[PDB]
């Protein structure tokens, strides 16, 4: 069957992985490009950017920025970040990115999801959505989580599989940040509203989360910073998981 | 050793064009060419990328004049690789398209898969009869190749549907996945493609 993924998320700005790394074996461990191509080599199976330039030169940024590592990389990546109307992404997947990320301009623009994935087919849609407990009830938040749209998020996960997204990336808002795991409980309640794919997002702090994530449904595990600054390894991880039942992509040396 | 790819099909090409450019490193022979027109010729190795559209494609090789120069290339015993879109052509007709003829060079068609979880979409096994690598290629299509178990190199079961991944009719061969978007074991593939190449 089917490989459960391991995705390493990489936070831009001006071209450079925003808080750095901590990978001596790079020279410049702020290049997107060196740190993508080494992640490939220890065995991540896809990678997203995520851009937080300057709403004025974001797009240009942007461009260079997957244009650079679409020359370099052997392994498919995701680009995101105000991606805000369907010629901004027409152009970046051109540009080489092999999927489009869109988050608050979905919610706002829901027809946005069909019209990417019409030209493009929906494979090449990631629709991010950012959820937070509101009065025991899960919530999409917009504007980097800091509006309640008033979206039950059970709602906003069957809209958005009906206009044709691809795969759901879903961060909970609640533990981004934390390292204390996933939020399996929001994992659990999406896994049957939808047969899209979910890539879990937000909280790693260790191996075990991921476990427990893929116990909770998820297709996909995204993290940053345990793997920026070497807290976990990849093939640890991926040996791990593939010990406890998980079907992870593990080939031999 | 020239390597030639057809740079006009629809989608995405030049992913392919490196890692065929980046798999001949380690040769000394070897050198790759985008092939715009039919004029050039002719190449020991000769890619047929492209991702959409079975019509288009077929459109596109056609008005660019290398229908022809791939039908020569196929008889005058040189390698002939069609890789995505470029597997699904190679054969008589797509139902992704009714009425175009095809390539024709393997006995055989194309249909859409039989899974309600379309594309399929991601990283899935490959088991080779022989030569190439096994383990976890990336796939991303929607349709699927029909030929008799000779013209078989590799399959992949999606969904509980077993499939060939991987067509060899001799000198042709044919990969539904994209070995450009397959890490360590995409770049062992497409080495040892060419190291089939050198070989004639």
């Amino acid at each position: 069957m089917l490989a459960k993924r391991i995705i390493a998320c990489l936070d831009v700005k001006d071209g450079r992985v925003v808080k750095g790394t901590n990978f001596e074996n790079l020279r410049d461990s702020g290049d997107p490009v060196e740190l993508g191509k080494f992640y490939s080599e220890i065995g991540i199976d896809e990678l997203v950017f995520l851009d937080i330039t300057a709403f004025v030169e974001k797009r240009k940024t942007m461009l260079e920025l997957v244009e650079k590592v679409a020359e370099q990389i052997d392994i498919p990546f995701t680009v995101g970040g105000g991606i805000h109307d369907f010629e901004t992404a027409s152009e970046l997947i051109l540009r080489g990115a092999d999927k489009v990320s869109i988050n608050t301009a979905a919610v706002e623009n829901p027809s946005l999801i069909t019209q990417i994935a019409q030209t493009f087919g929906s494979q090449a849609v990631v629709v991010a959505i950012d959820a937070k407990r509101v009065d025991g009830e899960f919530m999409v938040f917009t504007y980097s989580g800091k509006k309640n749209t008033g979206i039950l998020l059970r709602d906003w996960v069957v809209e958005v599989e009906k206009r044709g997204a691809g795969e759901i990336l879903l961060t909970s808002i609640d533990r981004d940040g934390t390292k204390s795991g996933y939020d399996t409980e929001m994992i659990r309640f999406v896994r049957p509203l939808t047969t899209l794919p979910i890539i879990a997002s937000g909280g790693a702090g260790k191996m075990e989360h991921f476990l427990e994530a893929f116990l909770a449904g998820a297709d996909a595990a995204l993290a940053a910073s345990v793997f920026h600054f070497r807290e976990i390894d990849v093939r640890e991880l991926k040996e791990y998981l593939k010990k406890h039942g998980v079907n992870v992509r593990l080939e031999g040396l | 050793m020239r390597i030639g790819i057809i740079s006009v099909g629809p989608g995405n090409i030049m992913n392919l064009y490196r890692g065929v450019k980046r798999a001949s490193e380690n040769f000394e022979d070897v050198s790759i060419e985008l092939v715009e027109s039919p004029r050039n010729d002719l190449y020991d190795l000769l890619f047929i990328p492209g991702v959409g559209h079975f019509g288009e494609g077929m459109r596109r090789l056609r008005e660019n004049d290398l229908i022809d120069f791939v039908r020569k290339h196929v008889e005058d015993e040189r390698y002939v690789v069609g890789v995505c879109l470029g597997m699904q052509l190679l054969f008589e007709e797509s139902e992704e398209a009714p009425g175009v003829k095809g390539l024709s060079l393997i006995e055989g068609n194309v249909v859409k898969l039989r899974s309600r979880r379309l594309p399929h979409m991601g990283w899935n096994e490959v088991i080779f009869k022989d030569t190439f690598p096994n383990g976890y290629y990336y796939f991303v299509h929607t349709y699927r190749a029909v030929c008799e178990e000779e013209h078989v190199l590799g399959t992949t079961e999606y969904d509980g549907e077993i499939f060939p991944s991987a067509v060899r009719k001799g000198r042709i061969l044919g990969f539904q996945f994209h070995p450009e978007k397959s890490s360590k074991i995409g770049r062992k593939l497409l080495e040892k493609v060419i190291e089939c190449s050198l070989s004639r």
